[PDB]
């Protein structure tokens, strides 16, 4: 058990830790576009 | 960043920004003061402003003297090489002999341990004092409390408690001295340098020392606490060690946190303590338990203002024990020193699972006979002790033996009754206490057990007490 | 409201200490003879 | 084990939604003032950016005091605190049954997450005056004082009050413990599924309460919430709800439970503090004016419902600490014209060696006879009229002598029966074995026994009629009296035994 | 001397008057202007009958990706960097 | 106008003015009003300063110009204070002319740390044979003085003033002692007596008198006891042995809580502020022991406090009672049954105690703790003897006779160890109970005459030397068969 929770505890700082590196690429178009249609999904059934 | 001083009452300093306000509990420093002056934020008061508690008097602050922002809360040294160096509140030596050099700061204002981190064991400890060991035993890794007024022992036993443990205990110690006088602060430095524990040539000193003694202003007497309970939980969480952890006193915190409470715009509770006693105590109390990752023993000195038990601080203190040794004036103006209650007293490790039924039968046979001569004792105010059955006196006179043999002379109470130090171990108390009980010595005077170890001392006694009858 | 066992020694009025001069007197007295008796035990333990 | 965290990835929520939303303007001692949420309702749950809660408490004209369920150490004047809509809630089902939860019903045991489909408010109202049906079925907490003097009934408050360290969670432990030969055998008229608040304890104390039950085998149907002493006054005010919901969920499901908030006086402590700093007016002792409504509303909701709303019920023993014997303090008073009864405990004799401390002078059930089998019945109205005598006259005890034979008399039955309550610590004893040791004591089958034998005697007696005659204790529990066969037949056993001893 | 307090609620007891409910977007990182013009194009699908969009932008390159945009006190927050952390929550 | 270094006063009233302006203000700095008075800014709020006017405010009103000094509050210190009645500040009030100091120094000031102070090793000798033998006070330690009114407190701190003519008069330095006695809301009549019966003892050219008497403003009885512990840590810094008895300390609470509810502070229990204990402690901390490297001074401190009909258990009482090194309890029926003073024992603890003491009265010391604990053990029996506890009784009214003592008469430790020799030694046990008195005295009178010798042996040698000892059991026995 021991192994395990330290790998995994291990495994999810170290993902997490590159991700917040990876976001800096660029893709921030797709972002934009995807909140853009949220929004107009929110305010259809928002009213 | 950087704040402006807005406005300083008291010891309670409110402090304006501009930039991003610092969350609660980060350190500020004060710019411009000859000794380093450090405010900890404990409000955000709205319109960009916070307020502060000052670790420092506040003589010669200014409003408009400009504040840097640290970053992380007080942060202080801890490793082995805060061993035999004295501390302030923020970690900084008072012991003129030059900076603490650590690789590890810790920030004093951590979390509890959680409950899956709990550690369910316990054991007997063997403090080679009589009604300790016997009607209170104490768990190893466990917190401890001696609580009493003012006068009654509680240094001294400390004072015994480090002298025996800290020598004959492997691990590191601490010893975080809250709020109680300056000089037993040096008095125990010096025990300590005599005894070794502390050495000013080599790196084997066992025992790191924090001090907020009572001249301090009230905003570093509720601290002082956290760091040497920081500096304990490092050497029990990184170092992997056993630690001892003596607090003395652990009251004055509180009344630190009332003396300040009311300057922060709180409704005063019950007795004038602040309204958030409890918590403040249990963030604080539960900082301390032993865990999975290491044992802290935590023996804790706490005053009790007028020997009142029933008060806000010691009545809720005595939810964050296991052992609650509590010393009594009314038995300490007997002589009896410890002035240990052998009523009040209790244990969580007192069952007989845990001691065996011979000590735990002593013990409840100890208990039973002076509670019976309590009960007497409004009897034999009326009648006089002729009067009485002839059935009673014998428990009478053997609950006076029992009472004068719960007595005993501490290494360190050498100057106070001239004595020699004595120690007894677990398996002669209980020796003695089943003889006594069982009237094996019934024909012996009372005063043959007064201030005497192991019970041969007594026949000794008793002895070179009738020579010279 | 009640009352408590042991208490007439608690008040420390006139009772409270008159109590302990009763029980002194009682054990005063006993530890003389005690002493005493003690001495002959060992004085004829001489022979 | 990356090929299980890609399962714990897509297990998630990532939608997102229009919330209202009000920023802190202030912060300090455990309470956010929030400014904005317009439309949050009173006792709410709204939840911080950093991550942590908080139960909007005080709506005031332009400001809602918000009281963090945690540290504020993580909330800054600035940030966002969004609503959700929802009253306080928590968990509830059989999948709780041997956990420990904390104040929200959160695991906090580790040993995996809780399974629990059906959630509950915290805030329901106890059921009227019509779906309630007197008090009739007993508690057998298996402690010979309690379950013989002062009875405890289903459905009924019993206020567990005393000094400390006089051995009120002894009561309880020894009470939840019991429960398990009737939650091992039958019949589901008689399973009780014990629940256990641990309010303001230290997580040592509980963490050791655990181990009890779980070497007791008695955690497969407690559970255990546990609002620490470490844990944010919310959580402690709160804890006492969670439980007594939890336990609702049994009383209106046809179950049988029975709670035990320990103690009630830190609850009123932490709620002290949450009004004292949102700065609501203080009363007496400086706690507020709902610190009675708080109890009272919490304390009735402990019922026994009839039998066109299930049959269910709920039991409740708040565990009350006095300031030496001060029974007249605010919170002893408040909470004693609360419930239908009280235990009193007292120091004084629990050195005497009178353990379980119980002061059979003070307690009192107000359900009484009922609540009792008719075999405990019958046995008991003599004990108890014959410990009543006693007392009265246990001021001559110290004389005895010198005095008419029908008070030594009295004192020589009521010092054999003060003997016989006598209890040791985690032994609980079926009901039938209590009414054995009991006739053997007051039909006069002692007196002429010294009263230091007593104890043996007691435990003696019971391993000879376990281990040889379970067929009259049979005959006892099943029919729950003592029918003139079974009568003569228990009279034969004590005469013969004691006879051989 | 709290007049300026007084004229600035009064504007506010203005604007509202009017009916030009504050709006807000907080940016990733910088943000083009066609985007903001679908960004208003859009809101305005949130309003009433009536009312009008007075959007104040924000870059913030402390969030990671997406954007919060506030409307009145209606908040949606659709930022990378909530659902990091909200992720790493839910599988922790 | 000027608002970085000079205010106006906004609103006096009962002491406390507000000031608008003074920017540049130190928190408990002095300002000086335009009327010749003083006062200490204590509250920077953040518009106007809350300042505590040192006198009568009938001088200030709205609109006065308050303009700063630049210096945290101070008050002069040196030698040249000694034998003078200053005022809270520092002001000559005896009419003996300027002052005349060479230095000032703060009152809000540190107490020496861990380091700089030793153990305490040395005696204060006291002169009264109630505290030499029995609770015995060192230099360096600090020695509650608690009782309920009249019963003899400001007797102790005078007979301890009165008693060190003995060493100030003397060649050598480290013994020489001297005193500071600060008055805090007595009378202008009780001071001016009590100065006068120092004068009548030639007391006052070592002594200094801080007097901060009843009508004072409440800010200089505040400041009273702070003014009088900086010029005693002026000594205590330069190596010279001092001392300080602040009479009482009760009244110095009851003025800081009026000063703290005046400036709208809350308040706390009794109406006290919060900070009644962080005032004692700050004060009583300051009296230390400084080692050999810090030039070995000292500052022995004896507050007075006065119980409300003997309340131990008040609460400044207990604030105090745990700030300091021990207690003398006065017990009020002690004073009646007839023990004068009537310090109470059993009760009266010196947490330093034995240490203290010179090894010549130790030696007999040591041996009347017992035997005055076994005779207040089985002295309750006036209701009604054996051989022994007749003896006891007998020997226990005997040395609680030898006890008692006159007023502003200290007596030198040599003879104190005389008459407690005596007593203890059974030369005493045949008299009558009354003639203790007569005789002791007579006792005095003749071994101070004819024996100089063997009293100036054991106060040079301070012990009692076996040569010593027969001597004095020679001039014992052949005085009381001379009685
Ligand atoms: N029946 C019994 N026989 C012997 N000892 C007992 C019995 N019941 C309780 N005790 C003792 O009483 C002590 C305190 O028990 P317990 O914790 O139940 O009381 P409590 O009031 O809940 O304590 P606290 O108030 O500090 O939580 C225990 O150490 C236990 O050994
Ligand atoms: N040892 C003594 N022998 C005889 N009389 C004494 C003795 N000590 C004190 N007295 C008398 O007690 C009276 C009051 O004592 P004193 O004023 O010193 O005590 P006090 O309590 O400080 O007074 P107050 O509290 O009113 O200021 C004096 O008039 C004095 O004569
Ligand atoms: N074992 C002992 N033997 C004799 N006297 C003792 C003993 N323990 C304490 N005392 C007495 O108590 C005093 C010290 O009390 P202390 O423990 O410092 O008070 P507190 O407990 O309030 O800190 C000493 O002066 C001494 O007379
Ligand atoms: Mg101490
Ligand atoms: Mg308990
Ligand atoms: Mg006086």
């Amino acid at each position: 058990n021991m192994m395990r929770q330290k790998e995994q505890e291990h495994m999810i700082n170290w993902v997490e830790k590159r991700v917040v590196q990876s976001i800096s690429a660029q893709q921030e178009k797709e972002t934009i576009a995807k909140c853009i249609a949220d929004l107009k999904l929110l305010s259809k059934k928002a009213q | 960043t950087t704040g402006r001083i807005v406005a300083v009452i008291g010891a309670v300093v409110d402090v304006q920004f501009d930039e991003g306000l610092p969350p609660i509990l980060n350190a500020l420093e004060v710019q411009g003061r000859e000794t380093r002056l450090v405010l900890e934020v404990a409000q955000h008061l709205g319109e960009s402003t916070v307020r502060t508690i000052a670790m420092d008097g506040t003589e010669g602050l200014v409003r408009g003297q400009k504040v840097l922002d640290s970053g992380a809360p007080i942060r202080i040294p801890v490793g082995p090489e805060t061993l035999g160096r004295i501390m302030n509140v923020i970690g900084e030596p008072i012991d003129e002999r030059g900076p603490i050099k650590t690789k590890q700061f810790a920030a004093i204002h951590a979390e509890a341990p959680e409950f899956v981190e709990m550690s369910v064991e316990q054991e007997i400890l063997v403090t080679g004092i009589k009604v300790v060991d016997l009607l209170a035993p104490y768990a190893k890794g466990g917190k401890i409390g001696l609580f009493g007024g003012a006068g009654v022992g509680k240094t001294v036993l400390i004072m015994e408690l480090i002298n025996n443990v800290a020598k004959a205990h492997g691990g590191y110690s601490v010893f975080a001295g809250v709020g109680e006088r300056t000089r037993e602060g040096n008095d125990l430095y010096h025990e300590m340098i005599e005894s070794g524990v502390i050495n000013l040539k080599d790196a084997t000193s066992k025992v790191a020392l924090v001090y907020g003694q009572m001249n301090e202003p009230p905003g570093a007497r509720a601290r002082v606490a956290l760091t040497g309970l920081t500096v304990a939980e490092y050497f029990r969480d990184q170092e992997g060690q056993d630690v001892l952890l003596f607090i003395d006193n652990i009251f004055r915190f509180t009344q630190a946190g009332s003396e300040v409470s009311a300057l922060l715009g709180r409704i005063p509770s019950a007795v004038g303590y602040q309204p958030t006693l409890a918590t403040d105590m249990g963030t604080m109390q539960e900082r301390i338990t032993t865990t999975k990752k290491g044992s802290i023993t935590s023996v804790q000195a706490i005053y009790v203002p007028a020997d009142d038990l029933t008060d806000p601080a010691p009545a809720t203190t005595f939810a964050h024990l296991d052992a609650t040794t509590v010393l009594s004036r009314a038995i300490a103006e007997l002589g009896i020193y410890p002035a240990v209650d052998p009523l009040d007293s209790t244990s969580r490790i007192m069952d007989p699972n845990i001691v065996g039924s011979e000590h735990y039968d002593v013990a409840r046979g100890v208990q039973k006979i002076l509670q019976d001569y309590k009960s007497l004792q409004d009897i034999i105010a009326i009648l006089g002790m002729d009067e009485l059955s002839e059935e009673d006196k014998l428990t009478v006179s053997r609950a006076r033996k029992i009472q004068r043999f719960l007595s005993q002379p501490f290494q360190v109470a050498e100057v106070f009754t001239g004595h020699l130090g004595k120690l007894v171990p677990l398996k002669e108390t209980i020796k003695g206490f089943q003889q006594i009980l069982a009237g094996e010595y019934d024909h012996l005077p009372e005063q043959a057990f007064y201030m005497v170890g192991p019970i041969e001392e007594a026949v000794a006694k008793a002895d070179k007490l009738a020579e010279e009858h | 409201v009640r009352s408590s066992a042991g208490a007439v020694r608690d008040a420390g009025g006139a009772f409270g200490k008159r109590e302990q001069a009763e029980e002194e007197r009682y054990f005063r007295a006993r530890a003389k003879e005690q002493l005493a008796a003690l001495k002959k035990h060992h004085e004829n333990e001489i022979s | 084990v990356s090929s299980i965290l890609e399962e714990r990835i897509l297990g998630a929520d990532t939608s997102v939604d229009l919330e209202e939303t009000g920023r802190v303007l202030s912060i300090g001692d455990g309470i956010a003032r929030v400014h904005g949420l317009r439309n949050v309702q009173a006792e709410e749950m709204v939840e911080f950016s950093s991550g942590l809660k908080g139960m909007s408490l005080n709506l005031e004209p332009d400001n809602v005091g918000v009281v963090v369920f945690g540290n504020d150490k993580l909330i800054k004047e600035g940030d966002i605190v969004k609503r959700t809509g929802a009253i306080v809630d928590v968990p509830v089902g059989e999948e709780l049954l041997g956990r420990v939860v904390d104040a929200l019903g959160n695991a906090i045991d580790g040993k995996g997450p809780i399974g629990s489909k059906a959630r509950r408010r915290v805030g329901l109202k106890a059921p009227g005056i019509i779906p309630r049906i007197s008090v009739r079925e007993p508690m057998q907490t298996g402690i010979k004082a309690v379950d013989s003097l002062v009875p405890i009934g289903r459905g009924q408050r019993e206020l567990i009050i005393g000094d400390r360290q006089t051995g009120k969670t002894s009561i309880a432990i020894d009470t939840i413990i019991n429960q398990k030969r009737f939650n091992d055998g039958t019949d589901e008229k008689k399973k009780l599924y014990c629940i256990y608040v641990a309010i303001g304890q230290k997580r040592s104390t509980v963490a050791q309460l655990v181990k009890r039950l779980t070497d007791a085998d008695a955690m497969k149907y407690t559970i255990v919430v546990s609002a620490t002493a470490s844990d944010a006054a919310p959580l402690q005010y709160l804890a006492p709800y969670s439980g007594c919901s939890m336990g609702e969920y049994f009383r209106d499901n046809g179950k049988h439970a029975l709670i035990i908030y320990d103690d009630l006086s830190k609850q009123a402590v932490a709620y002290r503090q949450m009004s004292l700093l949102l700065r609501r007016p203080p009363g007496r002792e400086a706690y507020p004016g709902d610190v009675f409504y708080l109890h009272s509303r919490l304390l009735e909701r402990a019922a026994k419902m009839n039998d066109a709303f299930g049959g269910g019920s709920l039991t409740a023993l708040p565990v009350i600490e006095t300031q030496a014997g001060d029974v007249s303090a605010y919170i002893p008073t408040n909470v004693i014209s609360i419930t239908d009864g009280q235990i009193f405990l007292e120091t004084e004799l629990f050195y005497k060696g009178i353990r379980p401390a119980i002061n059979v002078g003070l307690s009192v059930s107000r359900v009484g006879s009922a609540a009792q089998t008719r075999a405990m019945k019958q046995v008991a109205g003599t004990m108890k009229l014959e410990l009543a005598q006693y007392r009265e006259v246990a001021a001559f005890a110290q004389f005895g002598s010198d005095l008419d034979a029908a008070t030594q008399q009295l004192l020589s039955r009521g010092v054999r029966l003060t003997e016989l309550l006598k209890q040791g610590q985690y032994s609980p004893m079926a009901i039938e074995e209590q009414v054995a040791v009991i006739y053997a004591g007051v039909r006069g089958y002692l007196d002429k026994l010294e009263p230091s034998k007593i104890t043996k005697f007691e435990n003696a007696f019971l391993s000879h009629v376990i281990s040889q005659h379970q067929a009259l204790l049979g005959k006892i529990r099943t029919d729950g009296k003592i029918s003139e066969e079974s009568d003569a037949k228990l009279k034969e056993i004590v005469t013969n035994f004691l006879a051989g001893f | 001397t709290n007049t300026p307090a007084v004229i600035s609620a009064f504007s506010t007891m203005m604007s509202v008057h009017r009916g030009e409910v504050p709006c807000t977007v907080t940016t990733a990182s910088a943000l083009d202007e066609a985007t903001l013009t679908e960004l208003k194009t859009v809101l305005k699908s949130f309003l009433s009958k009536g009312q009008v969009l007075k959007l104040e932008v924000k870059i913030d390159p402390s969030i990671m990706g997406g954007m919060i945009v506030r409307i009145g006190e209606k908040y949606v927050d659709m930022s990378a960097k909530t659902k990091i952390q909200k992720l790493s929550r839910a599988m922790r």
